[PDB]
């Protein structure tokens, strides 16, 4: 492609954070807070700044990072892979099938 | 020496200062203190901490 990352003068950085997306990050104790970005950073919440566990559509504080969320590339690196475990079983489905005509013809 | 080195009159050598205002928050902790130096004497802050 001879694409050279990255032409952009660059920016400097934030310092005030949350800069980065779907990092995810935990809270405290916490644990979960939501990438910056998404509907639950938007609205101005209360109860998060000292109390673990999710109070928002994604949550537990089992399971991150950086949740893949929306449409991004990844989404179709999301979507790529379902495509490929689709094409996986259609494949697993003919298989079986196979299998089983030959049984029957060899009886 | 034996004069204008140290003092006769009774005074700690070093200090305690308890908070007069402190603040705990959910995730910072504030406190203010009245740092004090009495007439006299010099404090040299390196030989300050936080106990």
């Amino acid at each position: 492609e001879g694409r050279i990352y990255v032409p952009y003068v660059t920016a400097r950085l934030p310092k005030w954070s949350g800069s980065v997306q779907d990092k995810t990050g935990s809270n405290m104790l916490g644990g979960v807070v939501l990438p910056p970005n998404s509907q639950a950073h938007r609205t101005e919440t209360v109860g998060t700044e000292a109390t673990r566990d999710n109070l928002h559509a994604e949550g537990a504080r089992r399971p991150e990072d950086q949740t893949p969320y929306m449409i991004l590339v990844e989404d179709s690196l999301g979507g790529l892979k379902r495509r490929m475990d689709l094409l996986e079983e259609s494949n697993q489905q003919l298989l079986a099938t196979l299998n089983r005509l030959r049984t029957g013809l060899a009886a | 020496p034996t004069h204008d080195v140290t003092t006769e009159r009774s005074q700690r050598l070093q200090l305690r200062f308890v908070p007069v205002d402190r603040e705990d928050t959910q995730y910072s902790y504030k406190t203010r203190f009245q740092l004090a130096v009495g007439d006299n004497r010099v404090l040299d802050m390196a030989s300050t901490y936080f106990d």
